[PDB]
RNA sequence: CAGCUUUACAGAUCAAUGGCGGAGGGAGGUCAACAUCAAGAACUGUGGGCGCCUAUAGAACUUAUAACGAACAUGGUUCUUGCCUUUUACCAGAACCAUCCGGGUGUUGUCUCCAUAGAAACAGGUAAAGCUGUAUUUUUU
């Protein structure tokens, strides 16, 4: 339709794409692109039926790829995540010491395989080639497809010479 | 704290024996009562006195004294 | 704003020489300092226009009767001009 | 525009040095954005007090060093 | 001596002042603002700091193209592997830095970055000591957490001076996209929490304290600095201390060049949302969103900043940031804000006092200086001193103490009230901060912040130091205390190596870690077993890695974690019995208001006690508590009055001085008690000092058999549990606490202007294992818990212990009243005080427990 | 509304001194050939150009980390699983080399569009562009 993606409809589909003979590109050779904004826009909302990936760092704890090899090099895994060869020899023989008996230790927590990646240090013993994982934190976001724009839609409310742009703009 | 404005307003309300001294003048002082009040420091003092000082009295009517070369005040 | 000002107020802690209209010379470090050169000054030394000095504790100077200000050498490396 | 920074000098008996290389004495009382110093009263520099409490004027002061630390 | 110097010089960044003004300045106190840049986990303060750093350096050595460009953050201040790699800023890795102010007064300011993360506090709490002003530092949107608020009361403490930062502005304008109405009552919010959770100070954009911030994007203004940039223009100067007040709260301005009317008429927006938060709000669409040509004009004419022609071929958040960095300059108004909120130094002597006992001091005679934290800046140890008096100067033989010997110093003194200096130390290298290096000095001053590489072998941990030269000048010395760590620590690892071969070497990393890392009880326990109490997981981790790679280099093993537990009882207690080889002694548990006022003159005491628990006339008389621990020592029999053998008291109380520390049924400490002298039957020979031995002994088993009459319990700890959900995944939270054993929602709050519910809870330390990790996997990305301990909130394990039928399952974890034992014995176990696989726990003494309390 | 520089200029004398260089292009192309590749470049060396830039080459230390390339396939030796036994061909993990498929950077050429002086300024005048600007106690009534 021309409201919406008005901006690239001309040119998207295309041999090379095209966007191919002006400014917006290097030129025929075709090596660096640049944009203006509505047009990008128009292509991310395009995309969006593709490629939503929910890009909240903290979506993907424990889903790195630092994590992913720390659960390779630990033989440990996540339900989700994939498992391997354990990268070294499982070689245990504990033999119950004075230190980490059954009667010493409390079995308390389960210790469960999410927690040691998690973790590397502290939950696995020997953490050989195991590389330190993030610990970020926490989004507060609205990705909304309404007619309005700029209010607060689902958050909680709280308790209770011209100023330089003043009428350049609406805001 | 107290204000100088605030202390000359009490004075005027007062009406006490009032001694100033003049700016960059050693020899001569004035002795009166506060009757005005000024922004600045400028006041009328009606039934002021001229005075020599000591290193007696002379005559003096009623007289407004400039703010700019007033020095000292006591009331 | 004037610069010999901002100068002065960073000069503030050190130790400042200081004469008056009257001519008479302080040396001290300098307290505090305003807008208007209204100095203050700790542990300060008091020459006479005639010749003889005294010792002082905390003295204040209007800047109206300041004259001229010496500051340590150091403040004309920085970091106040540019 | 800034307030002189006196408040350390409240309430201490100052030498108030003032115009014409003369000398006042007392306890400071208050003050103002001129400079101008209320004081209870205090001698003139042997020495003579009067006046119960006195008022010095801005322009008139040269420097008012303090008696008390 | 000089080349060495030079070469030191030259392998650093060149800074845009002059070192050489900075170190003169230094010279002189009062021109040196000491300051702990503070606040929650990711804050936004290490960047702030980088911002600073930036501001100062010409150009940086490992400030990428992608950095530059304002992608990622360069955390100039993150330096070491562990911290690079992790996300979060670790230890207290600080900088020092000369800056301007809004009318250029500089002044060399001490910053030291704290780390948020809750299980760091250590290093918070160090930064705290060393700095007079601190700059809290708060996310907008997560708005005044818990943890900021107790950082707040723990800084009212020290005491300092509290600038605020509202740092993350762009994560209300672009994030929550409040309008900038709803993002200007967020602000009030904020700043209304941030006076409630203070005492006496009211902080506001007025008076220069909020310091609005974005340091993602990189600016920081107070209201002051926005005046100066963009409001001298258009106002003449004698009306803007005034235009400024206005600028802030319930205040509106209509058209009138130039008033300015309080309120009001037909279209809101506020003062400080028309010339401020506005502002703003349109920078940052005509940033993202406008024809550049405009935006570039506009910039021109209202700010007069030009955007260059490289800077145009941007893309939008790194241009965004370009065009902030543009308008609000290199970051004096922060600075300004900094200064204005130091009082200076009337606080500063009260600081002092509260650290080293009040008194007077001595500046010219002798020299002290807080040793405050050893470090790791370059690889090797200094310690980072703060020199309070006097001026230390490279080479100087020095006087020192860990201030685990500090009250007994002042004991000793006071007692006083030969020539014994019992340590020293020869200053090898005396230099700055930092981040990424150690500008080296000759001189160390009052006032200013130094590292010191000579200093370390002495000590540990906390530690003073001085140079005296008399009797007087040592009679005048104080010794700093130890640092009230806020969080303690709870949480055990217990280690063996893996080739117990290399012993030596975990021993020697171990004394490394408990220095390095301030917040670390290392117990060495009798059987081999070595214990780590962390203040929780992700700092211990951190530690591990610590050891486990740098200092160690070894194959380390650990338990799956377990607390400290200590003892009290429910009850009060029966029947005193004095044992021979003779005194009786009997313990209640202290009022639950007593004990938390404990955890935070002798009628001064009893008035005290009155005030809070009720206690008698001779109830205040009696006591006499100890350990900071704690319990309460009471001499309440009735010829104690006519007795001179109760008098000399001083000896008597060793026995309970043990006792506290190591209690009868985990051999792991007392805590909550009211422990009374009944009886003290002493026979007519006296031989003092055997007397003193076996009351020695003697005390301690009294104190057992009190114990054990009063219903004894384990206390372990409950981590009090921050968890910021958001709003509709808070039933999975729920469901998550209801799951483990201990666990409670002391209530839920709306953090208003977000999607996030602070969820204030409750969780014992050994149930805590790994439970953020838990919490984050099952949320989805959503609700960043944090644990910790700053209260010292203990409670029933809850049942009876002294129970052989006690549990089923050896290897699964216990049902409530089963553990209640379960954990007493496990630890006996551990301690090594039971003897096989199978066991009990019972009292002597004595016949035979009274037969069995007579059947 | 004042001033200074910077272009267009008029007609100068004409130094004069500056600056302008005594003139060498700006683009791009699925055009090549050639080197040199995480960015770094600290610190040193040795150039041009002035306690300092710009080029070079030399290690240091950086982190690499996520992305010379938001890409990922394939070989070989060795070690270990496992097919098993045997050949390929493989299962599934390590270590160290190699292989493609792509990539930039400058060096140069070559091929299609855009350009375009051979000098200009002094003394100021005209036009525009850029920065600095009201007396009553602390500055100049
Ligand atoms: N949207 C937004 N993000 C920010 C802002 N400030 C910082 N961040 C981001 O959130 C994180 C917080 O910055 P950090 O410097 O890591 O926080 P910190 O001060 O190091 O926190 P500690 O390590 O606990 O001291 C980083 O990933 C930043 O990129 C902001 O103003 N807006």
């Amino acid at each position: 339709d021309s409201q919406d993606d008005e901006y690239v409809k001309d040119w998207l589909y295309d041999s090379r794409p095209l966007e191919e003979d002006s400014k917006k590109v290097n030129g025929t050779s075709y090596k660096k692109w640049s944009f203006d904004l509505p047009e990008m826009s128009n292509l991310y909302r395009l995309s969006t039926p593709l490629r939503d990936e929910v890009t909240d760092k903290n979506y993907y704890y424990l889903f790195d790829k630092k994590s992913f090899f720390n659960g390779k090099a630990l033989n440990n895994a996540i339900p989700g995540g994939p498992k391997f060869e354990p990268l070294y020899p499982r070689e245990e023989e504990e033999d119950y010491n004075e230190f980490n008996s059954i009667d010493r230790v409390i079995f308390r927590v389960p210790i469960r395989s999410e927690y040691k990646v998690a973790f590397p240090h502290l939950y696995n013993s020997r953490p050989r080639s195991v590389r330190i994982p993030w610990y970020n934190n926490p989004v507060s976001c609205i990705i909304q497809n309404d007619e309005e724009y700029d209010t607060p839609a689902l958050f909680f409310d709280p308790s209770l010479f011209a100023p330089l742009l003043a009428e350049e703009e609406e805001l | 704290m107290v204000p100088p404005i605030n202390c000359i307003f009490n004075f005027l309300q007062q009406q006490t024996p009032v001694t100033i001294w003049l700016f960059e003048q050693i020899g001569i002082r004035i002795k009166g009562k506060i009757v005005g009040f000024d922004e600045f420091m400028n006041v009328v003092i009606d039934e002021a006195v001229e005075i020599p000082v000591n290193s007696k009295g002379t005559p003096l009517g009623k007289i407004l004294l400039k703010g700019d070369n007033i020095t000292l005040i006591t009331s | 704003n004037g610069i010999p000002v901002k100068l002065l107020n960073e000069a503030q802690g050190h130790i400042v020489s200081l004469e008056l209209t009257t001519g008479a010379t302080y040396r001290g470090k300098l307290v505090e300092s305003e807008d208007s050169m209204n100095v203050q000054l700790r542990d300060v030394i008091a020459t006479e226009p005639q010749g003889a000095v005294t010792h002082m504790d905390q003295i204040f100077v209007r800047g109206s009767q300041i004259k001229f200000i010496v500051v340590p050498d150091l403040l004309k490396n920085a970091p106040l001009f540019k | 525009v800034s307030t002189p920074e006196l408040k350390k000098y409240m309430d201490k008996k100052i030498l108030l040095n003032i115009n014409g290389s003369r000398k006042v004495a007392g306890i400071l009382r208050g003050y103002d954005i001129f400079l101008n110093v209320v004081l209870d009263d205090a001698m003139e520099i042997n020495n003579h007090q009067l006046g119960l409490q006195t008022v010095i004027r801005g322009n008139s002061i040269i420097s008012l060093e303090a008696l008390d630390a | 001596e000089h080349t060495i110097f030079t070469q030191l010089k030259k392998n650093i960044p060149k800074t845009r002042y002059n070192r050489d003004y900075m170190l003169s300045m230094a010279n002189i106190p009062e021109r040196i603002i000491n300051v702990g840049v503070i606040g929650p986990l990711h804050s936004g303060k290490t960047s702030l700091m980088d911002l600073l750093v930036i501001d100062s350096h010409k150009r940086i050595p490992d400030m990428s193209k992608n950095v530059e460009l304002g992608w990622k953050p360069l955390r100039y201040l993150d330096n070491l592997k562990q911290e690079i790699d992790r996300g979060l800023s670790i230890k207290l890795n600080g900088s020092t830095l000369l800056c301007t102010d809004l009318e250029s007064k500089s002044r060399m300011i001490n910053f030291l970055d704290a780390p948020g993360h809750v299980n760091f506090m250590d290093e918070t709490a160090v930064a705290l000591a060393a700095s007079d002003l601190v700059l809290i530092v708060i996310d907008v949107v997560e708005g005044v957490t818990f943890v900021v608020e107790q950082l707040i009361k723990q800084s009212i403490k020290n005491n300092v001076a509290m600038c605020f930062v509202i740092n993350k502005l762009d994560r209300l304008i672009l994030d929550l996209k409040l309008p900038p109405m709803d993002a200007y009552l967020k602000l009030n919010h904020i700043i209304a929490n941030i006076n409630s959770f203070t005492k006496g100070n009211v902080f506001s954009p007025i008076d220069n304290n909020i310091i609005f911030a974005s340091t993602k994007l990189g600016f920081t203004f107070t209201i002051k600095e926005f005046v100066s940039y963009y409001y001298a223009h258009s106002i003449p100067s004698s009306k803007i201390d005034d235009f400024t007040t206005r600028l802030w709260g319930s205040v509106y301005y209509h058209k009138g060049n130039f008033r300015t009317k309080p309120f009001e008429n037909v279209e809101k927006y506020p003062t400080f949302v028309e010339f401020i938060l506005i502002p703003l709000y349109k920078i940052f669409s005509y940033a993202l969103s406008m024809e550049k040509d405009k935006l570039k004009n506009l910039l021109r004419s209202n700010f007069r900043v030009n955007l260059s022609q490289e800077a145009l071929q941007y893309d939008p958040q790194p241009f965004l940031k370009h065009v902030l960095q543009l308008i609000f300059r290199q970051q004096t108004g922060l600075v300004d804000a900094i200064t204005r909120c130091y009082q200076p130094f009337e606080l500063f002597d009260n600081k002092t006092a509260h650290l080293s006992i009040p008194g007077k001091s001595t500046p010219e005679g002798t020299l002290w200086a807080h040793v405050l934290k050893t470090v790791d800046y370059g690889g090797a140890e200094w310690s980072l001193v703060r020199i309070y008096s006097g001026l230390l100067k490279r080479g100087d033989t020095v006087r020192i103490l860990d201030t685990s010997q500090s009250e007994s110093r002042q004991k000793r003194q006071l007692h006083d009230i030969s020539k014994t200096e019992t340590p020293s130390c020869e200053v090898e290298e005396i230099g700055l901060l930092g981040g990424r290096y150690v500008y080296p000095v000759h001189e160390a001053h009052k006032g200013q912040i130094v590292l010191i590489k000579g200093i370390s072998s002495a000590y540990i941990k906390s530690a003073t130091l001085y140079s005296v030269k008399s009797k007087e000048d040592m009679k005048q010395l104080k010794f700093f205390k130890p640092l009230d760590y806020i969080t303690e620590a709870v949480f055990k690892i217990v280690l063996q190596p893996l080739l117990p071969r290399e012993l030596p070497k975990l021993l020697d990393a171990l004394n490394k870690i408990s220095k390095y890392y301030p917040g670390v009880i290392i117990k060495v326990e009798e059987s081999g077993e070595h214990v780590i109490l962390g203040n929780g997981e992700l700092y211990m981790d951190c530690l591990l890695y610590d050891l486990r790679a740098s200092y160690a280099k070894i194959e380390i093993k650990i338990s799956d974690p377990l607390t400290v537990f200590s003892e009290s009882c429910s009850n009060e207690s029966f029947a005193s019995i004095p044992v021979s080889n003779s005194i009786s002694v009997a313990a209640e548990p202290m009022d639950s208001k007593m004990i938390q006022d404990l955890s935070r003159p002798r009628k001064l005491s009893k008035i005290l006690r009155t005030e809070y628990g009720w206690d008698s006339l001779a109830s205040r008389n009696v006591w006499s508590f100890y350990n900071g621990n704690v319990l309460i020592n009471d001499t309440l029999p009735d010829e104690i009055s006519p007795e001179l053998l109760s008098k000399y008291k001083e000896q008597i109380i060793q026995g309970f001085y043990w006792a506290v520390k190591e209690g009868p049924l985990a051999e792991e400490p007392i805590y909550g008690v009211q422990y009374k002298l009944l009886s003290i039957s002493v026979p007519s020979d006296v031989n003092i000092d055997v007397m003193k031995s076996q009351i020695i002994p003697l005390m301690k088993k009294a104190c057992y058999v009190g114990l054990l009459t009063a219903i004894p319990i384990l206390l372990e700890p409950i981590y009090e549990v921050d968890i910021t959900v958001h709003a509709p995944l808070l039933p999975i939270v729920e469901e998550l606490m209801k799951k483990r054993r201990g666990s409670r929602i002391y209530k839920t709050i709306k953090v208003a202007g977000t999607p996030l519910l602070e969820v204030r809870g409750q969780v014992p330390v050994i149930e805590s294992a790994g439970f953020e990790t838990d919490l984050r996997l099952s949320t989805n990305g959503l609700g960043m818990c944090q644990l910790y301990f700053w209260h010292k909130i203990w409670r029933k394990v809850p049942g009876d212990v002294l129970d052989k039928d006690a549990f089923i399952p050896k290897l699964k974890p216990a049902p409530i009243n089963s553990l209640s034992r379960d954990f007493v014995m496990k630890t006996r176990r551990r301690k090594g005080i039971s003897t096989g696989g199978f066991m009990s726990n019972d009292g002597p003494t004595l016949e035979k427990y009274i037969s069995a309390e007579l059947y």
